[PDB]
């Protein structure tokens, strides 16, 4: 009994309309919208007992809800505010007590979009000293100069995402710790066997999904519009 | 706030056990669920207890519930690195869809990895598209070592971070340092690093 | 051959406002009350706890206390589930308990009524609708039957706790149940319609006729049993007659309290 | 919706000057929200006792108002009932016989 949410990650300005959606092919009558804030547990915003019903939950102020059909239950922030920065969970259920949870949706509501910038990505290749001393090769990737901090760094090898042998920083570190809206940097390592790196037919690639502006956000500045994009760096193996 | 969890957080070495608490005032109490939230991800269910005096297991996860005391514990035997997570307690006040779920704030487990054979080194990695730029990588140190923030502000040093080559059963702490303004012998001056560290070249 | 009854009445005026008031009968005598204002069930007799211990009663009363709050929210939630099909004001009524037969025997019931119409009952191990009920209740029924904890409890209450408890009451309240109080009668009038009033008698069965000599006036219209405040009964028999034909007419009354010596009032 | 039937009657046999109790019995009504007043000469009697509400086998409600009274030659008594089913309040007067 699966449930999906969309978008998975979102950056918004104060005053904008933001709409979080939730799809469910379970024929579950009932659907639920929660928000998780570090400090509290999940609190119920709205819910629906079938197509056409929507109910106030525990903390419904600021959110409108919409159940157009059995499959889709939406949460609408008509006038977005900084207080609505959260992680929004959606869930569905039949007549029983279980609620089958979605994967979550992160939302950051900013005051103004002037500082929004995508990352530069660099990929740094394994040391020959490391290869000989350990029989292992550590690639390192480096996302820098990006704001806000909503990024997903992933590693791909021959077009297939690798999880084994990866570590990514828990939180990104600030380039200008003094400044209010400082840019960030974020490192990640992929460690493989030296023979796997020495094989020149293995294509390594670090990919950073940056979440930023929509195509319907205004942009008054001279520079390139900092949109939700992918930036990546790439390297082949070498013996 | 009708569901309380204890401790708020805890750090444990890999291999040790730990017991997580959950006490509630919710009335009535049909069932109690333990969730597991990885950093970033969503809610994986571990077990659901439904009786007056109930007990369950799920491999290394085992759990109890006493509805008279209104109290539940979640034991984790032989912790592994992947257990680093937040552990959420949830009480449902009906045995049907009519009920509400009351969520706890969560107990934050952090598990220190067990590095058997350290071999601490500081290597230099070169950029693929542009040889001139580079990073200094401090790797292969045991979890007793604390990687310290940068002395300079124009120099950047990340915190430590553990990777896991699952097919080899191998774990290693690592930390990256870099700057536009700098060399790898002088890069981790400000950390109390092992005296037998291997600076090559 | 007594019947035990828990009558519950619940009014939901709008989504926020509601109230639930119960009363409990054993035959025609009240044994308990439970106002919305009271947090706890009140006895209306000395013997109302029955043969239950003080700690058994507490765990039983606490079950009801929790049920009452849970009942209210669930109805309110079922209105949201069905809307716009149904909306307030809503009037739900329960009637539950058991009838006692000689030896071991008893039947238990639990009947529910929606807006004054019997629609649902608990039977066997589940809630089910009755003949006549509208088909939209099928979803409410489906949801209530998902609650496997509620079913097991209601089964235990109907099958065990109730029939056991009532035996406690029957033994514990023998002297009140088997009481014998005498009627008092009087005559009056308003063709003319003579009226023979009878009042103060217990138990309910009584015989009241107009007579001329030994000849039962088969024009006698018996009225209904009306209750007095002191837990006795009232009943009047009327007879239509020609003006100036009241001579020779007498009201005869038989009741188990009198023992042979019947009340006769002459005009 | 259902109309209430009202029945006024005394506990003991009516003798002028002698104390007594006057019952008013209201039945067969729905919904259960109802206002009941026992009247003397039009004026509302102050200390009126009310039984708990209940209902019959046909799910229709009933209730018994009662009050002490001392019948006289001159004084008339009554029971007034307001209900959602009725347009205006219904008043049945004590018969002097019942
Ligand atoms: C409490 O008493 C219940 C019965 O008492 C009545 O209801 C209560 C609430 C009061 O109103 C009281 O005054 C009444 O007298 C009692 O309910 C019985 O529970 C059993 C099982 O727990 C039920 O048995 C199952 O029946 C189905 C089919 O039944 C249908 O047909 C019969 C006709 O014979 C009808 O009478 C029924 O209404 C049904 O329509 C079987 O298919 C099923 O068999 C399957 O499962 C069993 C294992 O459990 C296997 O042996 C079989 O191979 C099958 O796989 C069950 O046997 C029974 O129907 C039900 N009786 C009634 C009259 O509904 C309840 O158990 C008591 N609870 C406690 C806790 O004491
Ligand atoms: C407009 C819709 C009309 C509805 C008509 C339906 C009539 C049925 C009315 C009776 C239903 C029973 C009400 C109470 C029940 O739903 C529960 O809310 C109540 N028994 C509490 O149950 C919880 O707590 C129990 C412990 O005492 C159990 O844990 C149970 O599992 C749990 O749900
Ligand atoms: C013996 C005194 C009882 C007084 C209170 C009785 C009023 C309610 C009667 C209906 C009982 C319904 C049973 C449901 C029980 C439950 O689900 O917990
Ligand atoms: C609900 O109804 C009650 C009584 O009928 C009334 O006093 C109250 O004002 C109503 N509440 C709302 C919110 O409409
Ligand atoms: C009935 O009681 C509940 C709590 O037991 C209360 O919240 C509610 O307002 C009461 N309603 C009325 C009409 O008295």
């Amino acid at each position: 009994a699966a449930v999906t949410q969309s978008p998975r990650n979102k950056v918004a300005v104060t005053g904008g309309k933001v709409t979080l959606s939730c799809n469910q092919t379970n024929n579950h009558n009932n659907m639920y919208w929660y928000r998780q804030d570090t400090g509290h547990g999940l609190r119920l915003i709205h819910y629906s007992y079938g197509a056409g019903s929507t109910e106030k939950g525990d903390i419904p102020d600021g959110y409108k809800a919409s159940r157009p059909s059995q499959e889709n239950f939406s949460l609408i922030l008509e006038l977005a505010t900084p207080s609505q920065t959260s992680v929004y969970f959606c869930a569905s259920g039949d007549e029983g007590y279980t609620q089958y949870f979605g994967p979550g949706t992160r939302l950051l509501v900013l005051e103004d979009l002037r500082n929004v910038t995508p990352p530069k990505v660099s990929l740094f290749e394994p040391s020959k000293a490391e290869i000989s001393h350990t029989q292992k090769a550590t690639l390192v990737c480096l996302a820098t100069g990006f704001y806000p901090d909503h990024v997903e760094l992933s590693w791909w090898v021959n077009g297939k995402e690798v999880h084994s042998g990866v570590c990514t920083d828990p939180q990104p570190l600030k380039e200008q710790p003094a400044l209010n809206d400082s840019r960030y940097s974020l490192s990640s390592r992929l460690r493989v066997s030296a023979t796997f790196w020495q094989n020149p037919r293995n294509h390594f690639r670090c990919q950073v999904q940056f979440y930023g502006l929509s195509e319907n956000d205004e942009w008054t500045q001279d520079r390139a519009k900092p949109v939700t994009q992918i930036v990546s760096a790439e390297a082949w193996g070498r013996a | 706030t009708q569901v309380e969890q204890s401790p708020q957080s805890l750090v444990v070495r890999q291999g040790e056990n730990c017991v997580l608490q959950c006490n509630y005032s919710v009335t009535p109490d049909n069932h109690l669920r333990w969730f597991k939230q990885d950093t970033g991800k969503g809610l994986v269910s571990l077990t659901v207890l439904v009786d007056q005096k109930d007990k369950t297991s799920n491999g290394r996860y085992s759990a109890t519930l006493d509805k008279d005391a209104k109290h539940s514990t979640l034991h984790i035997t032989a912790t592994l690195l992947d257990d680093t997570a937040t552990y959420i307690c949830v009480v449902g006040d009906r045995g049907s869809a009519l009920g509400r779920l009351h969520f706890g704030a969560g107990t934050q487990l952090i598990v220190i990895p067990d590095i058997q054979n350290p071999d601490p080194a500081v290597y230099q990695l070169r950029d693929s598209k542009s040889s001139d730029k580079s990073v200094c990588l401090f790797t292969d140190f045991d979890s007793q070592t604390n990687v310290s923030q940068s002395k300079d502000s124009d120099v950047y040093i990340t915190d430590k971070c553990v990777l896991d080559m699952r097919s080899m059963d191998f774990k290693s702490n690592s930390a990256v340092a870099w700057s536009n303004k700098f060399a790898c012998a002088n890069a981790f001056n400000n950390s109390i690093i092992p005296e037998d560290t291997f600076f090559p070249s | 051959n007594y019947t035990f009854r828990c009558l519950q009445m619940s009014s939901f005026a709008n989504r926020s406002w509601s109230r639930t008031d119960s009363v409990v009968w054993l035959g025609d005598l009240q044994t308990h009350r439970w106002s919305n204002d009271s947090a706890t069930i009140s006895f209306t007799k000395p013997w109302s706890q029955g043969k239950l211990s003080n700690q058994q009663w507490e765990k039983l009363q606490h079950m009801f206390q929790v049920y009452r709050v849970s009942f209210t929210r669930d109805i309110q939630e079922l209105v949201k589930m069905m809307s716009p099909k149904e909306d307030y004001p809503i009037e739900i009524q329960l009637s539950a308990g058991c009838e006692m037969y000689p030896g071991n025997a008893s039947e238990s019931f639990l009947h529910v009524a929606f807006q004054g119409k019997y629609v649902v009952r608990f039977w066997g191990t589940s809630w089910q609708t009755v003949p006549g009920a509208p088909s939209w209740l099928d979803l409410p029924i489906k949801v209530l039957n998902a609650d496997q904890g509620t079913s097991a409890t209601v089964q235990m209450l109907l099958n065990d706790t109730c029939p056991l408890f009532v035996r406690g009451l029957l033994e514990a309240g023998k002297s009140d149940l088997e009481k014998q109080e005498k009627p008092v009668a009087w005559l009056s009038s308003v063709h003319r319609q003579l009226v023979c009033h009878v009042s103060g008698f217990y138990p309910k069965p009584v015989w009241v006729m107009w007579m001329r000599g030994d000849q039962e006036q088969q024009g006698t219209h018996r009225g209904d049993f009306l209750p007095n405040a002191d837990e006795t009964w009232y009943l009047q028999a009327t007879l239509d007659v020609e003006a100036g034909e009241e001579a020779g007419l007498a009201c005869r009354v038989k009741h188990s309290s009198l023992g042979g010596q019947d009340i006769i009032l002459y005009w | 919706q259902k109309t209430p039937q009202i029945q006024v009657y005394s506990r003991h046999p009516p003798e002028n000057g002698k104390p007594n109790i006057l019952n008013c019995y209201v039945t067969q009504f729905h919904p259960p929200h109802i206002e009941i007043q026992m009247l003397k000469n039009g004026k509302k009697i102050p200390k009126v006792e009310m039984s708990d509400m209940s209902f019959s086998k046909d799910w229709s409600f009933y209730i018994l108002a009662h009050t002490e009274f001392t019948p006289t030659e001159t004084d008339t008594y009554a029971c007034r009932v307001k209900h959602a089913s009725m347009a205006e309040p219904k008043t049945v007067y004590w018969d002097r016989d019942m």
